[PDB]
């Protein structure tokens, strides 16, 4: 006789094989793939007009809503009603359903394609104990630059066309993570300030190189509401601006590299 | 068709070849020139697999195996039934993988994001080349490469290991395994952490970056931080193969004995012999 | 290129944040110090460290375990300190070689092994309590502790649950660098080739998948570091363009996508499933399957191959062949 | 650290299974040159006069031979076993029938042993056969022999270090490792498997599911047996200068048929032959040898796979003198 044998060519390990697969697909399909739909759903079509009752699949694919209790008051519930309100300055290059859209205006200011920003809260991201998290060093006076590294305050910012476009006046620090996230700079010949995320900055000893945009394009970098703090949406707006540059700053960057 | 937030990003441009000609979507999938080459190569490979499989004994997906040639054919073409199908299929796979990678580049440019993903995906393409191309070149036959079958490929890994007596003692393997294990641990820790912060449960409030770092400082005296665990993650994962490659390429061309014996360099220093 | 994804160009220093836990805030010891080279690829702050009961219990029990192992190792080189350094990798503490069944083996033949086992097990349990309790103290989920519980469960499976189920301590994992490795081949040989154990395959599938996911996830976050994708908690509660682009990268590549939260669920689950799958395999091994290859053959799964050199009858079954 | 390319490879299984030999040309060339030292066969002599059983006084084994044939045998024996020592290693200068020297009696038994190998163990040694040279390689003490405990070096022509010496206890783990191809496997496969026939090498069940009656508690073989078998197999692999896939498809180590090579069957007979040789010919020689030859438990040196093979899959690359010296077997 055999340990693990059952009637007529079944054995325990064979059943467990079937069970294991069932468990996997259950978790994958009924749990995980529904969790994946907490953002961006329900989907949008060339006008899903059926305004009186919902299509069945759209209900089945979603999970039951969950509510995050935010740390500084408020709640967010996902998934939810979140349509894109703002007018997008884009035109359909063809009638085909999955044809690309062309920008109609100036895509950096108009904020489309890679220059797009999410409609995040017009709210200042906060530290564990309520203070504004992302602030420049003139405010965060207990933060310093570390012994060894470039202090960029004073150094010029050279844009993609080799033209000095401004002077770095301050660094904005993340007080929650001890991490510099933007440089503030004076745009030469414009009497204004502008943030640039450190990711678009090549920090040298004698200058800061920025290949994302041209010198002239520092003019229209999104302005902040306040001098000494920034909102989650403003961060998106600002970051997006430079990223737009990568595809749009000159005509030839959208075209094929080869 | 479209996610609620998708339409604004779906713009023309960022291709590497062909400009507007292949710059479109089909359902959710971006196409591009490299979507077209990918599908070409997939179709060809899957056809060649189907044809080759029918000429073989069985149709059980576990027991199907398309094997490379005998060693006597060295680096030449082999008759289709006896290793040619394997040779053709290998070319179609490389066509498909490289296409898949370059397609990801195009998709990255359109979104105006980093090329880090296609970059990371070169690592497993490279490792596939180590096993099927570079190591067979150095030993002199395609017949040293691995067969395409669900279970048959394991029989190759098995015997290849035992050609060097105890493959566990291969130092490149030791490195590889250590990265495999630590990478899996770290993914659990990372995924665990994030969820632990956003989902304390019992209606208790969502926590903060500060809490993230405080947790790891408390448990193990150090926290690498938010951005850095992503860099470390990519690094640990990628080193599974980058180091493993050395252990694989060494076995045969640069070492013909058993792998435990290699540790003679240490054990047999005269100073303590 | 974004150089910030490679290393921090300008490090920042500032006052040390301490998040207050519901208990044990005084049991944090050490004074923080900052490392400049570490801070290039990480957070510069090393220390302080929390030092509770469960942590102290863990160090206590673990050190006992380590001492039992090292003493036995040294005994294996008749205490010669030079040969100890030379032969370290080859030294180990073995389970019983003789079959005593579940009998408590003599100290010279795996009693010490059994003792080291107990003390390591206690050390893991104590550390588990630390990992769990620290999460409760800071008002966090127990997600990490459950992943870790699976890791510990797997260790108990190879070390004592499987030996208990077949009823022989001889099948435990030895302590030692090469010796714990040697066990892998001995176990695989005994149970008919672990490549043919489906739970092995699942474990490997998830393990490799952890490779795939962390490479993909890590690379994804770095690729959206410019838009703040590293700040994942607030991208959950307030979706920014970082995670919008991240999701569209994948949706356009593979046809579907995740949220910034759910990808962490995927990863957590895959990590967990490496150990859960491995555990199921070991529980079935010995207990209900003796030879995994023959089991695959029984169910028509095994591949077969023509002879190359001639097939070779087992000479033991020829007529008039010796013992 | 490393060995430079290229590598000689062979195929021993179906294409795609990575089965076969992986050899470094330099190493093979060195072993080939070493083995090429096998002295050529002495010229043939015509058989004339009576049997030496009627001529000489104390001839028990080779009595069938004529005088010229017999002295050819003795000249060859000297060349193979005691080329530097000469006839006087086994004989009194003034009485060739005296048995006073221990090598004489041992040499008689060795003749009987060698003839047994070539007659009864043809399942292993085939047409090739063995002569005294196969093991001895021109010295009275063969380079590769085994005691009931592991010793270093493997070649007893090399001088041992302090740690290598058997009495030095701190070197035990290393003595053992070098017999098992550098593994940490903690088993002496010679004493376990080759010294006698008490232990079964096979450890792997021949049923998918565990048989009730053999599968729980003290009914079970301990896992140590599987470690031991592995150790034997590492040792065997190293002793022939080869790897597992010479004999096995690792898909199923336990299977014969298409999952094993003919060399595996031959290796099986080799185990049996080595056991016969140790138990019935070599081990009983502790009575006839001086204490300087014996190991620390009064054991004579005994043979393993290496004794003949010396890191080559055929001893001396298949060199044979069987036709040249009919008197060493096979015997009708
Ligand atoms: C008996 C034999 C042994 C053996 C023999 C062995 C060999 C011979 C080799 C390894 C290697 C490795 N072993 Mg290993 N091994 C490992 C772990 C590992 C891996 C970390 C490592 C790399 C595997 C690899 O190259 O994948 C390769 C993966 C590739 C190439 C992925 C390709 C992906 C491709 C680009 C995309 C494919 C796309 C699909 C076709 C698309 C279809 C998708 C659908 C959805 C549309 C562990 C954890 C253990 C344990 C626990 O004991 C172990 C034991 C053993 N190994 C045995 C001792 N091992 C490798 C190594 O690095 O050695 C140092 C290696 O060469
Ligand atoms: C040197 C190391 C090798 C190795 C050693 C190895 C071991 C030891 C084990 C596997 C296993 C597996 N290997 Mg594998 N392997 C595989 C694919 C596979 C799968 C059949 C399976 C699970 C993989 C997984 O989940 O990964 C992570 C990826 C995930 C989770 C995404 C989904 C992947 C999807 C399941 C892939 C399925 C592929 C298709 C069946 C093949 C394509 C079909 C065509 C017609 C479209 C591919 C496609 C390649 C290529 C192209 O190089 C490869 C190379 C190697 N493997 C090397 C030769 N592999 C396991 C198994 O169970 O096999 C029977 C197993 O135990
Ligand atoms: C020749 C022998 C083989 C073998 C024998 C083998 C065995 C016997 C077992 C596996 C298992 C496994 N094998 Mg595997 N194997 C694997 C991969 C794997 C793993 C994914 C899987 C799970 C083990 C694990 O992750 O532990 C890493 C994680 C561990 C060990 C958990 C540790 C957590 C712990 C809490 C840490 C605590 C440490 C403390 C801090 C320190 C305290 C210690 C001090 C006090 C002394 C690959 C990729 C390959 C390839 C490519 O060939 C392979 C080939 C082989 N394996 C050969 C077929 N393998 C396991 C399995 O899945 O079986 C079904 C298993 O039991
Ligand atoms: C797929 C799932 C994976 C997985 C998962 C998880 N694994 C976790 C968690 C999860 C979720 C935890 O939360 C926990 C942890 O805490 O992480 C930070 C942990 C663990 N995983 C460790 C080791 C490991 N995981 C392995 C494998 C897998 N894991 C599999 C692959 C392997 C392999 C591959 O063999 C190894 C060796 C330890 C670091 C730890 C236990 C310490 C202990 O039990 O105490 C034991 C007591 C001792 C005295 C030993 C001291 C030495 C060690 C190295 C500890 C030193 C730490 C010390 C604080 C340093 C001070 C210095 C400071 C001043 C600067
Ligand atoms: C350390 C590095 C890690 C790593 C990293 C990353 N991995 C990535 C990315 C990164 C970054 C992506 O960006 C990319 C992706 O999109 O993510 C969803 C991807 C992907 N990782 C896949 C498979 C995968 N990753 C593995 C391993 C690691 N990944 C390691 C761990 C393993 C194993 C075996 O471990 C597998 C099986 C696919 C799902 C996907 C490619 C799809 C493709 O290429 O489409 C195009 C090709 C096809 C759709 C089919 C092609 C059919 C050919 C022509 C005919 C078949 C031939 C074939 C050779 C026959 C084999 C038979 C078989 C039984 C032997
Ligand atoms: C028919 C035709 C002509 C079409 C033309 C167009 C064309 C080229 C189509 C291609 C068709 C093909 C070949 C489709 C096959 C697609 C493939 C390869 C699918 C493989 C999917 C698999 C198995 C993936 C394994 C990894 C896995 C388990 C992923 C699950 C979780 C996901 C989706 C992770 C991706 C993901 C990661 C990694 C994040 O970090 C992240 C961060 C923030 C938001 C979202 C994400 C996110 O989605
Ligand atoms: C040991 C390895 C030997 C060496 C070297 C030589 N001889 Fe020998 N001899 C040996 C044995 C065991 C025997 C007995 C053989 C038997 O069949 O029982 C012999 C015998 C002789 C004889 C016969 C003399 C007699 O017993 O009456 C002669 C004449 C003789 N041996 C000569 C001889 C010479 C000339 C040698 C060097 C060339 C020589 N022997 C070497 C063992 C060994
Ligand atoms: C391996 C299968 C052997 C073959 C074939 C022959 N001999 Fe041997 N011999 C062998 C061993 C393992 C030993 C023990 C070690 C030892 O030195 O005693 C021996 C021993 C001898 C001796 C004694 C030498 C001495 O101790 O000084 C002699 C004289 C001898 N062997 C002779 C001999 C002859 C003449 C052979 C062919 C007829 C022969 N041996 C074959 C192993 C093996
Ligand atoms: C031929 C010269 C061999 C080489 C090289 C290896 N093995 Fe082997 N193995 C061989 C034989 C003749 C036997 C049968 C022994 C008997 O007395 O019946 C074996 C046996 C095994 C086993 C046990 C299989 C069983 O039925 O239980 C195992 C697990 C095994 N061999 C493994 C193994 C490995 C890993 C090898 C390379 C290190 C290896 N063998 C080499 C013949 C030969
Ligand atoms: C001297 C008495 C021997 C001992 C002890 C062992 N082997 Fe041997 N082996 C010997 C000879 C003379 C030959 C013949 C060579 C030929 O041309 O046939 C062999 C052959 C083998 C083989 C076959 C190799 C091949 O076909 O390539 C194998 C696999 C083999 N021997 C293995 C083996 C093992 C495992 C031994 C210890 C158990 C062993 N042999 C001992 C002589 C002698
Ligand atoms: C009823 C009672 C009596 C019996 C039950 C007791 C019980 C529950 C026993 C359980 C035993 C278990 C689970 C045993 C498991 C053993 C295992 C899996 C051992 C695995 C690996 C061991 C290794 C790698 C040992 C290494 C040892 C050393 C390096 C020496 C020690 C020193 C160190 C510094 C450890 C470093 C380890 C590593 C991080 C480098
Ligand atoms: C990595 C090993 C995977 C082996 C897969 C073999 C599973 C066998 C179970 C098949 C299901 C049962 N049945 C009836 C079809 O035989
Ligand atoms: C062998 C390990 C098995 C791992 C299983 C993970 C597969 C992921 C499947 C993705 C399915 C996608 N989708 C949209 C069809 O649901
Ligand atoms: C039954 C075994 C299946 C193994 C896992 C296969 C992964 C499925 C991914 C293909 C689905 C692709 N799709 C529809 C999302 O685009
Ligand atoms: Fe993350």
């Amino acid at each position: 006789m055999y340990h693990g044998a059952l009637a007529q060519h079944l054995d325990i390990a064979q059943l467990v094989w079937y069970a294991q697969w069932l468990v996997i697909w259950t978790v994958v399909l009924l749990y995980l793939r529904r969790e994946d739909r907490r953002e961006g759903y329900p989907l949008v079509e060339p006008l899903g007009l059926v305004k009186l009752a919902p299509e069945d699949g759209q209900v089945y694919e979603l999970p039951y809503p969950k509510t995050f209790v935010l740390p500084h008051g408020g709640t967010v519930t996902v998934p939810r009603r979140r349509p894109e309100t703002r007018e997008l300055k884009l035109a359909q290059t063809d009638g085909f359903e999955g044809a690309p859209l062309q920008p109609t205006g100036n895509p950096l200011v108009d904020a489309v394609g890679p220059a797009s920003y999410a409609e995040r809260a017009e709210v200042v991201d906060a530290t564990v104990d309520g203070k504004a998290k992302i602030v420049p060093l003139r405010v965060a006076t207990d933060f310093s630059i570390a012994e060894g590294d470039v202090d960029p305050r004073g150094l010029p910012v050279v844009a993609a066309d080799g033209v000095e476009a401004g002077t770095v006046t301050d660094l904005w620090v993340d007080r929650s993570e001890h991490y510099f996230r933007y440089l503030e700079l004076s745009v030469a010949g414009s009497a204004r300030t502008a943030l640039i995320p450190l990711g678009f900055c090549d920090v040298k000893k004698d200058k800061i190189v920025v290949t994302s945009i041209l010198s002239e394009q520092f003019a229209n970098v999104p302005r902040l509401q306040s001098r000494d703090q920034i909102t989650l949406r403003e961060e998106d707006k600002v970051s997006a601006y430079y990223a737009g540059g990568l595809l749009y700053a000159t005509p030839e960057r959208a075209e094929s590299l080869l | 068709a479209l996610l609620s937030f998708e339409r604004k990003y779906r713009v023309r441009g960022g291709t590497l070849i062909g400009g507007d000609l292949f710059d479109f979507w089909v359902g959710p999938y971006f196409v591009g020139f490299f979507g077209v080459s990918a599908i070409f190569f997939i179709f060809l490979g899957v056809s060649l697999i189907g044809y080759a499989a029918s000429q073989g004994p069985t149709w059980d997906p576990f027991a199907i195996s398309i094997n490379p040639p005998d060693l006597k054919y060295g680096l030449g073409a082999a008759p289709l039934l006896e290793g040619g199908f394997w040779q053709a299929i290998t070319v179609c796979a490389l066509g498909a993988f490289i296409s898949w990678m370059l397609r990801e580049v195009e998709i990255s440019r359109k979104l105006g994001i980093g090329w880090h993903v296609p970059l990371a995906f070169c690592v497993p393409i490279f490792m596939f080349c180590v096993l099927q191309v570079f190591r067979p070149l150095l030993l002199g036959s395609w017949g040293h490469a691995f067969p395409y079958g669900i279970l048959s490929h394991l029989d190759w890994v098995n015997n290849f290991g035992y050609q060097y007596l105890n493959w566990h003692y291969n130092p490149g393997h030791m490195s590889s395994v250590s990265f495999l294990f630590v990478n899996a641990m770290a993914l659990g820790l990372h995924g665990g952490l994030i969820l632990s912060v956003a989902n304390p449960g019992d209606g208790d409030k969502v926590k903060t970056a500060e809490h993230e770092n405080q947790y790891f400082r408390d448990v193990v005296g150090y926290s690498i931080g938010a951005l850095s665990i992503h860099r470390l993650g990519l690094f640990l994962a990628s080193n599974i193969f980058l180091t493993g490659a050395f252990g694989t390429i060494a076995s045969g061309p640069f070492w013909t004995r058993g792998w435990p014996e290699w540790w003679g360099w240490w054990l047999d220093i005269p100073f303590w012999s | 290129a974004d150089y910030q994804t490679i290393y921090t160009q300008i490090q920042a220093r500032g006052p040390h944040i301490t998040v207050s836990g519901e208990w044990g805030d005084n049991d944090r010891v050490g004074k923080p110090f900052y490392s400049y080279w570490l801070g290039k690829i990480g957070d510069a702050q090393i220390g302080p460290i929390y030092l509770g009961a469960s942590g102290i219990a863990a160090f206590a029990f673990g050190s006992t375990a380590i001492l039992i192992i090292l003493f036995n190792m040294a005994a294996e080189v008749h205490f010669d300190p030079l040969q100890f350094f030379r032969q370290f990798f080859w030294l180990g503490l073995y389970p019983p070689k003789a079959q005593y069944g579940m009998g408590i083996p003599p100290l010279h033949d795996g009693g010490w092994w059994l003792m080291a086992g107990l003390f390591m097990t206690l050390s893991l349990g104590s550390w588990w309590i630390r990992v769990y309790s620290r999460a409760r103290a800071l008002g966090l989920g127990t997600h990490i502790a459950w992943n870790f519980a699976a890791a510990i469960f797997f260790v108990l499976c190879i070390g004592c649950i499987h030996p208990t189920l077949v009823g022989s301590w001889s099948e435990g994992v030895p302590f030692g660098i090469w010796p714990h490795i040697d066990w892998l081949t001995a176990f695989s040989i005994r149970y008919g080739n672990f490549y043919y154990c489906p739970w092995h395959g699942f474990s490997i599938g998830f393990a490799y998948g952890c490779g795939l996911l962390f490479a993909a996830h890590g690379a994804t976050i770095l690729a959206v570091a410019r838009f703040g994708g590293d700040r994942e908690i607030e991208q959950i509660t307030d979706r920014g363009t970082a995670v919008e682009r991240a999701a569209l990268f994948w949706r356009w590549t593979i046809g579907f996508n995740a949220t910034i939260e759910s990808v962490h669920r995927w990863g957590w689950f895959f990590s967990l499933m490496v150990m859960v799958s491995a555990s199921v395999g070991i529980l079935l091994t010995g207990t209900f399957v003796d030879n995994w290859y023959l089991w695959c053959v029984k169910h028509g799964a095994a591949p077969d191959y023509p002879a190359y050199l001639p097939a070779t009858p087992d000479p033991a079954s020829l007529p008039g062949a010796p013992k | 650290c490393f060995e430079p390319p290229p590598a000689t490879t062979t195929q021993t299984g179906f294409r795609g299974l990575s089965m076969g030999e992986v050899l470094h040309p330099a190493t093979v060339k060195a072993k080939k040159e070493r083995d090429a030292q096998y002295p050529p066969a002495l010229a043939a002599v015509k058989a004339e006069g009576p049997p030496v059983s009627q001529v000489y006084k104390n001839v028990k084994v080779l009595g069938n031979l004529t005088e010229a044939e017999f002295l050819r045998t003795m000249t060859a024996i000297t060349e193979w076993v005691s080329p530097q020592e000469g006839c006087t290693y086994c004989h009194d200068e003034n009485n060739l029938a005296s048995e006073a020297k221990y090598p004489y009696v041992v040499a008689r038994r060795m003749l009987e042993m060698t003839r047994a190998i070539n007659t009864n163990w043809t399942q292993h040694v085939a047409q090739t056969g063995v002569t005294c040279y196969t093991c001895h390689r021109g010295t009275p003490l063969p380079p590769y022999v085994r005691y009931l405990e592991p010793t270093l070096p493997l070649n007893n022509r090399e001088t041992p270090t302090h740690v290598e010496r058997v009495e030095t206890r701190s070197g035990y783990v290393v003595r053992l490792a070098k017999y098992t191809a550098y593994s940490a496997l903690n088993y002496d496969p010679f004493t376990m498997f080759l010294a006698n026939d008490k232990r079964q090498v096979r450890v792997v069940p021949q049923t998918a599911l565990p048989l009730v009656g053999v599968s729980r508690g003290k009914e079970r073989r301990p896992l140590s047996d599987a470690y031991a078998t592995f150790a034997l197999m590492m040792s065997i692999s190293d002793s022939l200068g080869t790897n597992c896939t010479f004999c096995h498809n690792a898909q199923t180590f336990e299977s014969w048929g298409k999952k094993s090579t003919p060399q595996r069957a031959i290796a099986w007979w080799g185990i049996r032959m080595v056991r016969d040789l140790n138990m019935n010919y070599l081990a009983p020689l502790n009575a006839s040898l001086p204490a300087s030859r014996l190991g620390r438990q009064g054991e004579a040196p005994q043979a393993d796979c290496r004794t003949c093979h010396q890191g080559v899959t055929k001893p001396l690359f298949g060199a044979s003198r069987l036709k040249d010296y009919p008197e060493l077997g096979p015997i009708k």
